[PDB]
């Protein structure tokens, strides 16, 4: 198997058992020797399988309104940098049909609704199919693992029904993961560099690449 | 190999033990039997070596202890901050610094105590503070009460982040022993990441939030048409106004064109005329430079790559023919006693205070703190008054780890084992020390009454008579006046005003600070200060060496750390435990600090404090009256005692009031504590005797049969109650003088 | 009413406490501070929501119901808030004496109920009264319950009480709700229900700044 | 000082007072014929008590007829 | 709760609470009623 | 620039002190609000802040109504909303 900056210690517990193992752990933060809540081996894999599913997302709602409005798809006003949707007001907001703080009521509602139901799983693994839902309960009672719910809702079309294709499908989908945690993460690092949106980033270097890069944006 | 180890669920969350005191030791849980046991409940509450003789089980409780005194310390914040915002005139202050004293308390009306809100001015009336929160608010760029306001409620959060993080650490994540035992990690992290970004972050809010507010403050604009911190930030263009090097971005950082930030990091020395303090442009180069010192600094250590450096390999090289083994031992000493290590870091906590007290007055760092002198009269006292407890408390500590954790045959070391093969010759040596500082120090000063006393003056110690002229300080005086020059070309002026660079600075017809001349009078208080720090430094060294064992008592181990005596028997055992004596050196440490800020509020008053006029004349306070009158005893008895007493005497209706209050309930405490350091428990035990027959005669006698104190508690409650008495008797009289005349 | 260990659960997933069975009406699990844990503190606190719940359940109609047909035009009602301020045909204080007299024999006598359950169910001028209940804060008898629904099948019972619970508890919650409302608003709950009707996504709480 | 400091402290010092004087060249020509002890328990109560009297008397007397002298009533 | 209505029982906490009802009590006493050198 | 923001300190001296006095007169009143008869028992079941914009308390309205005037929407250092 392909290592990337293996340890001794990394080697101990990493055995090829997970999907997209490459024994990378420097700091040693998934040792299973005196480890414990934010920090198990059990919570962690879940974690970033978990955040690679939103940087997944993520990556597309940032880039489609812009790339939508640089065609004549959508209106101009529509089409507007990740930031200056009124995520951030300070780099300009967007009027809706309600204030942005009592959006975040109702999505504090049905996001916490549909969180702590995820948290009831990984604390209680069969719980959550046996009281009532308004009968969704049906179709929520999981798997046995955390990450990988399946079932009528979760995964309707029942794909990876042998072991090989589920494997195959679970190394990428935690390889696309890690490459949209990182296309995240440079999206906040240029915003505030660059002032203008990522898909905008990427026009201009491919217009003059030698005076769009960060050599050039040391002066922002 | 350093990684996270942790216990779950050691400890169950429960009621049941705060129904049941005492629950901690084996025997205070069976309840009581007389009073004793009461004391005995609070003295060893946190006595956690002696509960548990597991090392994990006590390093739990610290962790956890530490946590709950940082959530009492923000919560002491967010009120510092609650009260700036709401009961507070520093949005005017901020208009007028000058004229208007601050104020951040305001009193009830209630049975006539309504006098204390004073005429502070700006249309207010409350108590003045010395805290000098304000001129630290200024300084930052705090401008309106509503940013207060958010500080109170961030502090109030924070503080509720502490208390559950102890709750947490103790009850559900409780980190193992070798957790703790990983030094190298946590020096590491301690200097790189804690002080080496902390500072960091501080030099970017103050080149951000801190330079350009104060710029606008300090050249004259309204503080309500400053914009807002943010607004710095946003449009980068306000910031290239005030400097213009800011449009260049970071590019002359990361090419290494540094001189382009020259406008904004400068080293200039000295301190703003129109402020009284130090440039804020200096302040944000020198957090910078600490920064990376500090970040540099917190990669010596090896953790888990094979970079760094072993502590006890550097420990076991540093051997030669007087010391033996050398440092060899020293490792597991330090990483298997709690005490060894709160004996040195208290020790080095102390002297720190005592060197920002120092530090403080000579370069005052804030804005408009210079020329205000009660906050840095009272600033001074109160870190010296910190650093003094801090450091008794290191011998304290290490007379505990003496008695408790020493033991040779599986922890020994050489270099701790050559020390108590020659304590006698140590101790005889300081003595003599002691003996012979105390005469040329203190006898001089008898010769000076005397002298004067007898109508001769001219045979005294004295300018004008025989003299004593401290040359030496005169020498590195001049010296660090010609620093800008020759040995620091590229500095300014010099790092203070008081080394002799012929200058003053004024702010508001006040004098911030000038050249401090020493002469005689001066050798003479420094003297007497070197004096009561050895005696200081004998009574406790005394107490750590002798802990063990002495000729007199070759088992004094056995007996404890605490305790009061061994017996009347070899003529008399009184208070030879090391408990005694610091117990003795709290008395040493009140006398020194006592003379130290004596001398510094006279000095003060006499030679740098003062009015100028528009014709360029000083006036001081007392008038230049310390070189003649500070060299006699009857000098501090009449023109020092005496004569500044007089505002405290007659502060009755009027908002000083409360300072003479104070001043006769000190009095009156450090009179009480004599009763008990003059008498013994075995009278008051017969007095109670007959006090509970009256009581037995009227069936009222409590089952808890009362007892006389014991006697080493009694010895604490007269030293506590001499500190606490003499300490604020010098607090009411200080605040009363300088807000009186100040 | 026995015990129900798999009753619906205020926190779906989770373990009810030891002391919360299911055996009384209206259990969801509910108790995170253990406030109940004592067997003593637990039959305090049920008589005290039981008259919480009645109290509130009282006050919600007496607030909602009259502001309501004010609205409507059908009565011509002052304010509840400020209703406490308004000159009666005594003052205030002799009226709140009154109240305290006869509410404070009643509340003695619902005491003695409480305290010693027997007790208090008999007439003290007309010994051939009773109250015929028989469970603490069900008093019956023609007086509590002259219809005669306080009484019937265990399982009935429980239902009938759970319902009586929950409106009490919604109520509690409302009573409240609308005085903080007025506090925070300035006007009626009625107008408050119509103008977030009216623009959903605007008119809320966070419409104050 | 007497008042409040008690005896062990001092006869522990004074014990290496002795082992100086010793061990000191020139000095050990010369020995004391009474062994040096701290005083006894008992003796210091007398001594302080002595000493503090002395102290109240003078200070009193003095300011008393300083005060009464300076003016004369 | 048994045992948190032991602990409230304990000497300190009940002296405090006591102490600050009689501190209330008198200091609203003299609120309402000051300055009283006699008993009329 | 410096030489401008003095020009609009000068233009608005006389209305910046009066924004000092109140603010300064209501920290003051804050203390006395129950002897002056403006904020107490049956009317002080919020903050007394919170009933100086519903009731005009005598000393802390003023500091409520002067606080922000003739700033901008998003510039007044005293109130986060002061335009919304
Ligand atoms: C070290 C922190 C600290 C300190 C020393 C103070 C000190 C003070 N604050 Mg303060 N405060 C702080 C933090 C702090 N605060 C914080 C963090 C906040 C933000 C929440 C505030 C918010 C605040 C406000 C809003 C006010 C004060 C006020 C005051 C002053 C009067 C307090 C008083 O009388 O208590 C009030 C008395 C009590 C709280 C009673 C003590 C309770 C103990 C437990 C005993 C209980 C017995 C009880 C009284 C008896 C009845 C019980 C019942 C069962 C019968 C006083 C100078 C007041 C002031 O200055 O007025 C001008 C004021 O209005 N503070
Ligand atoms: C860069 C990492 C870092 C930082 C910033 C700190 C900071 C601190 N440590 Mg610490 N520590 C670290 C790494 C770090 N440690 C490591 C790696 C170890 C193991 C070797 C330890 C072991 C250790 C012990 C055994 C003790 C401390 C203590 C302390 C506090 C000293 C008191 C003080 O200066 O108040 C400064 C106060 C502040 C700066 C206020 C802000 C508080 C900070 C931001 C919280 C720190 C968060 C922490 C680094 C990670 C949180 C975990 C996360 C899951 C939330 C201070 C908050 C002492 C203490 O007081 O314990 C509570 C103590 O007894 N530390
Ligand atoms: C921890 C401290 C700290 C923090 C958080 C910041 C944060 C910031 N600085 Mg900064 N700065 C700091 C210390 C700090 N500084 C110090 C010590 C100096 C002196 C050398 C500077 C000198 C400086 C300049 C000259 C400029 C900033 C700028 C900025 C902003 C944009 C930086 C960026 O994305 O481009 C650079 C980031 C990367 C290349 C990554 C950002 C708010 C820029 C700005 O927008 O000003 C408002 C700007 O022009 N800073
Ligand atoms: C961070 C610093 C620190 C820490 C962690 C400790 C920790 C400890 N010390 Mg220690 N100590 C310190 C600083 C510190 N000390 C300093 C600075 C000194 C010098 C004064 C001492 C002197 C000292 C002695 C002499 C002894 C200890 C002992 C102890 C241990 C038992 C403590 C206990 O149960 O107290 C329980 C707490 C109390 C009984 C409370 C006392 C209350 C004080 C006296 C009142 C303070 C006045 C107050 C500020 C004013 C209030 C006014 C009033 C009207 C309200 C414990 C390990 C004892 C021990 O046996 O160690 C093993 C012991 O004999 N220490
Ligand atoms: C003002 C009162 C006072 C004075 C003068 C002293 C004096 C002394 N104490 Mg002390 N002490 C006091 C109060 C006082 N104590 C109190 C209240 C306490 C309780 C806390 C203590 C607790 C204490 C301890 C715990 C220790 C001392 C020590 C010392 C000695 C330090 C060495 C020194 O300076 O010798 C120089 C002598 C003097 C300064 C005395 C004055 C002499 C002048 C010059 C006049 C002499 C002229 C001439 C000889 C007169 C001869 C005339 C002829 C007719 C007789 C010294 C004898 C330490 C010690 O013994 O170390 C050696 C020590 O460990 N004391
Ligand atoms: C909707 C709320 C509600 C519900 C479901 C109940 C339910 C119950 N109550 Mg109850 N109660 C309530 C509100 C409620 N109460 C309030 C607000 C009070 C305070 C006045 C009381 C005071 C009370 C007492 C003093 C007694 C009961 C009793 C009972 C039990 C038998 C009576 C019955 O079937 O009521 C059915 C209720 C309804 C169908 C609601 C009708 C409401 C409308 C407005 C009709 C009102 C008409 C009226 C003549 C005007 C039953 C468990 C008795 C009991 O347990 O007997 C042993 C008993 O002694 N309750
Ligand atoms: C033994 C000493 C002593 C005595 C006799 C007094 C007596 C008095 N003090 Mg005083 N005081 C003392 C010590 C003493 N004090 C000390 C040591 C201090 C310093 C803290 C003070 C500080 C002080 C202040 C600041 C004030 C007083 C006041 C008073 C008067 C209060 C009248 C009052 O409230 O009646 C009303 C109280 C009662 C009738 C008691 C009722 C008790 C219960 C509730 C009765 C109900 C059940 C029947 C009274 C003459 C006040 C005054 O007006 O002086 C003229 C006043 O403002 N004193
Ligand atoms: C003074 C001369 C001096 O300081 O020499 C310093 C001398 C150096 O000792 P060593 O070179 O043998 O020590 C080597 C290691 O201990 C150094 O880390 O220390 C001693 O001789 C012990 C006595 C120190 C205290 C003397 C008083
Ligand atoms: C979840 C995430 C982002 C999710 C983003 C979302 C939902 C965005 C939503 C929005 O855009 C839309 C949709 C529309 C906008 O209008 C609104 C917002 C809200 C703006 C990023 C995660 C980003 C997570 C990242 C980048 C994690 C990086 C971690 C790294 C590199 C760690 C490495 C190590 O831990 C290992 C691997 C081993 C150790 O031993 C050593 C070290 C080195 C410590
Ligand atoms: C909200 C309330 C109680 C809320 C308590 C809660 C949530 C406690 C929850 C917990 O404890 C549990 C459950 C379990 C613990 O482990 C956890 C916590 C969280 C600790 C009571 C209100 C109770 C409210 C009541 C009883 C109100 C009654 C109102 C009346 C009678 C009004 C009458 C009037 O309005 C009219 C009719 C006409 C007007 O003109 C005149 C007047 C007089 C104003
Ligand atoms: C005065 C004195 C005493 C007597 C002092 C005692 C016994 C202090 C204890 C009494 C105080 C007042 C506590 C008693 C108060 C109760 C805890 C609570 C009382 C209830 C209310 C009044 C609060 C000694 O026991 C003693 C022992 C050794 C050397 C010197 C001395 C000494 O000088």
């Amino acid at each position: 198997r392909q290592l990337w900056f293996a340890s001794k210690q990394s080697l101990s517990y990493l055995n090829g058992s997970l999907p997209g193992d490459y024994g990378f752990d420097p700091l040693g933060l998934s040792d299973p020797e005196g480890a414990g809540f934010w920090f198990q081996p059990r919570w962690l894999s879940y974690g970033e399988v978990f955040n690679g599913r939103t940087a997944m997302v993520g990556v597309i709602g940032c880039l489609a309104p812009e790339i939508l409005g640089k065609a004549g798809l959508i209106p101009p006003e529509t089409a507007l940098p990740w930031f200056k949707t009124g995520v951030f007001p300070p780099a300009g907001s967007y009027e809706y049909w309600a204030d942005p703080y009592t959006l975040f009521v109702f999505e504090l509602g049905l996001v916490g609704f549909a969180e702590h139901r995820r948290y009831q799983d990984w604390s209680n693994p069969g719980s959550m199919g046996k009281q009532y839902f308004l009968g969704l309960e049906k179709g929520l009672g999981g798997s046995g693992d955390p990450a990988y719910p399946g079932g009528p809702f979760f995964n309707p079309l029942g794909l990876g029904k042998d072991e090989k294709s589920m494997w195959d499908y679970k190394v990428k989908e935690v390889k696309n993961g890690r490459l949209a945690m990182l296309a995240m993460l440079g999206f906040f690092v240029q915003a505030p560099v660059t002032g203008v949106g990522p898909y905008q980033n990427l026009l201009d270097h491919l217009a003059d690449p030698f005076n769009n890069n960060i050599f050039t944006n040391f002066k922002f | 190999e350093v990684k996270i180890l942790v216990d779950k669920d050691p400890v169950k969350t429960s009621f049941e033990e705060w129904a049941k005191p005492g629950h901690f030791s084996r025997t205070i849980a069976k309840g009581p039997d007389t009073t004793t046991w009461i004391w005995n409940l609070h003295a060893d509450a946190h006595d956690f070596d002696s509960h548990t003789s597991d090392l994990e089980e006590i390093s739990r409780k610290v962790f956890s202890a530490h946590f709950g005194q940082l959530s009492i310390i923000f919560l002491w914040l967010s009120g510092m901050y609650f009260h700036g915002a709401r009961f507070s005139n520093y949005e005017a202050w901020l208009s007028d610094p000058t004229h208007i004293g601050p104020s951040a308390q305001v009193v009830w009306p209630i049975v006539g105590q309504e006098i204390l809100n004073g005429d502070v001015g700006g249309g207010f009336r409350g108590i003045q503070i010395t805290s000098g929160f304000f001129q630290m608010w200024r300084a930052s760029g705090i401008t309106s009460e509503l940013q207060l306001y958010c500080t109170a409620i961030g502090a109030l959060i924070f503080a509720a982040l502490m208390l559950f993080a102890g709750w947490f650490h103790y009850h559900k994540a409780a980190p193992k022993l070798a957790w703790f035992q990983d030094v190298e990690s946590m020096l590491n992290h301690h200097l790189a990441g804690l002080l080496g970004l902390g500072s960091l972050g501080w030099a970017g809010h103050q080149v951000h939030v801190s330079l350009p507010i104060n710029q606008f403050l300090n050249a004259g604009v309204d503080p309500k048409e400053i914009p807002l911190p943010h607004e710095f930030i946003l449009n980068r263009d306000l910031l290239s106004q005030l400097y213009p090097s800011f449009a260049e971005g970071a590019t002359p950082f990361f090419t290494l064109n540094w001189s382009k930030y020259a406008e904004f990091l400068t080293f200039r020395g000295g301190l703003d005329p129109v402020t009284g303090g130090l440039w804020l442009t200096d302040i944000a180069h020198h957090h910078l430079a600490i920064a990376i010192l500090f970040l540099i600094a917190g990669h010596m250590y090896r953790t888990n790559w094979g970079i760094g450096h072993g502590l006890k390999d550097i420990l076991e090289a540093h051997k030669g023919p007087f010391t033996g083994q050398g440092h060899k031992g020293l490792y597991e000493i330090l990483t298997t006693s709690w005490h060894a290590q709160l004996s040195l870091n208290l020790a080095m906590l102390g002297s720190l205070t005592i060197v920002v007290a120092h530090h403080m007055y000579s370069m005052p760092p804030y804005p408009y703190l210079a020329t205000d002198y009660g906050t840095q009269l009272s600033l001074f006292t109160h870190h010296m008054w910190i650093g003094g407890f801090l450091i008794v408390g290191a011998a304290a500590h290490a007379a505990i780890f003496m008695v408790r954790d020493y033991d040779p045959t599986t922890r020994y070391n050489d270099l701790l084992d050559r020390v108590l093969r020659h304590r006698d010759a140590i101790i005889s040596h300081l003595n003599w020390a002691c003996i012979f500082l105390g005469f040329h120090s203190f006898g001089l000063y008898i010769h000076n009454d005397t002298m004067s006393a007898l109508g001769r003056p001219q045979d005294m110690f004295s300018d004008t008579a025989i003299q004593l002229q401290p040359v030496f300080a005169q020498w590195i005086q001049n010296t660090h006046a010609l620093a800008p020059g020759a040995t620091a070309p590229s500095a300014t002026a010099s790092t203070s005003l008081t080394w002799g660079g012929g200058d003053l600075v004024a702010v508001g017809g006040k004098v911030a600070l000038l050249p401090i001349p020493l002469g005689t009078a001066d050798f003479l208080v420094h003297h007497i200060h070197a004096f009561t720090i050895h005696v200081t430094v004998l009574i406790l060294l005394k107490g750590v060496l002798f802990a063990r064992s002495s000729r007199l008592i070759p088992d004094k181990a056995n007996l404890g750390f605490r305790f009061p005596c061994d017996g009347p028997g070899r003529g008399g055992t009184c208070q030879v435990s090391a408990w005694d004596h610091v117990f003795l050196g709290l008395f040493w440490m009140y006398n020194s600090i006592s003379v130290v800020i004596f001398h510094f509020s006279w000095k003060m008053q006499s030679d740098v404090w003062g009015s100028i006029s528009d014709q360029g004349v000083v006036t001081h306070i007392t008038g230049g009256n310390f070189a003649q009158s500070s060299i006699t005893i009857n000098g501090w008895l009449r023109d020092f005692l005496w004569a500044q007493a007089s505002q405290v005497i007659q502060s009755y209706g009027s908002s000083l009031s409360a300072y003479g209050l104070f001043f006769l309930g000190a009095h009156f405490v450090w009179a009480f504590s004599l009763m008990f350091l003059f008498s013994g428990r075995g009278y008051w035990q017969e007095l109670i005797e007959s006090i509970v027959w009256a009581h037995n005669k009227l069936k009222v006698a409590p089952a808890t049969q009362p007892r006389a104190l014991s006697i080493v508690q009694g010895r604490a409650v007269g030293v506590t109650h001499y500190l606490l008495g003499g300490i604020a008797t010098t607090w009411a009289f200080f605040l009363a003088r300088i807000i009186a005349v100040g | 009413f026995a015990p129900d260990p798999n009753r619906p659960l205020w926190f779906p997933g989770s373990t009810p406490p030891p002391w919360l069975d299911g055996s009384l009406p209206a259990d969801f699990g509910f108790d995170p501070l253990g406030l109940a844990s004592d067997p003593d503190s637990l039959k305090w606190n049920v008589q005290a929501e039981i008259v919480h719940c009645r109290w509130a359940m009282l006050g919600a109609a007496g607030i909602f119901i009259p502001e309501l047909l004010t609205k409507i035009g059908i009565l011509n009602t002052p304010s509840w808030y400020s209703a406490g301020e308004l000159q009666y045909f005594t003052d205030t204080t002799t009226l709140f004496i009154v109240e305290l007299f006869f509410i404070g024999w009643a509340e003695g006598r619902r005491w003695a109920d409480i305290l010693k359950p027997g007790c208090v169910n008999t007439d003290p001028i007309f010994p051939n009264n009773k109250l015929t209940g028989t469970d603490v804060g069900y008093p019956g008898g023609l007086w509590f319950d002259p219809l005669g629904w306080g009484t019937g099948s265990p399982e009935k019972l429980k239902e009938l009480r759970t319902k009586e619970i929950k409106n009490g508890r919604l109520a509690m919650l409302a009573v409240m709700g609308a005085w903080f409302q007025h506090v925070y608003t300035g006007t009626g709950p009625i107008d408050n229900l119509s103008a977030h009707l009216a623009d959903p996504g605007h008119a809320t709480v966070f419409a104050a700044f | 000082m007497f008042l409040i400091s008690w005896r062990g402290y001092w006869q522990e010092l004074i014990e290496t007072l002795a082992w100086a004087h010793e061990r000191t060249p020139l000095a050990n020509l010369i020995r004391w014929r009474d062994k040096p002890v701290a005083l006894s328990i008992v003796q210091a109560r007398l001594v302080g008590l002595a000493h503090f009297s002395v102290g109240y008397i003078f200070t009193y007397a003095a300011f008393l007829i300083a005060s009464t002298s300076g003016k004369f009533g | 709760m048994r045992d948190l209505k032991t602990y409230l029982s304990v000497a300190p906490v009940l002296s405090t609470l006591w102490f600050g009802a009689l501190a209330g009590l008198l200091i609203e006493i003299n609120r309402f009623f000051p300055d009283a050198l006699t008993f009329p | 620039v410096i030489d401008y923001y003095l020009e609009k300190s000068k233009a608005n001296k006389e209305l910046n002190d009066k924004k000092r006095l109140a603010t300064t007169d209501a920290n003051f009143a804050r203390a006395y609000t129950v002897e002056f008869g403006t904020c107490k028992f049956p009317e002080n079941f919020t903050g007394c802040q919170d009933l100086a914009k519903q009731k005009k308390v005598p000393f802390l309205s003023e500091d409520l109504d002067i606080e922000c005037e003739g700033k901008d929407i998003y510039k007044c250092g005293s109130n986060v909303f002061w335009k919304w």
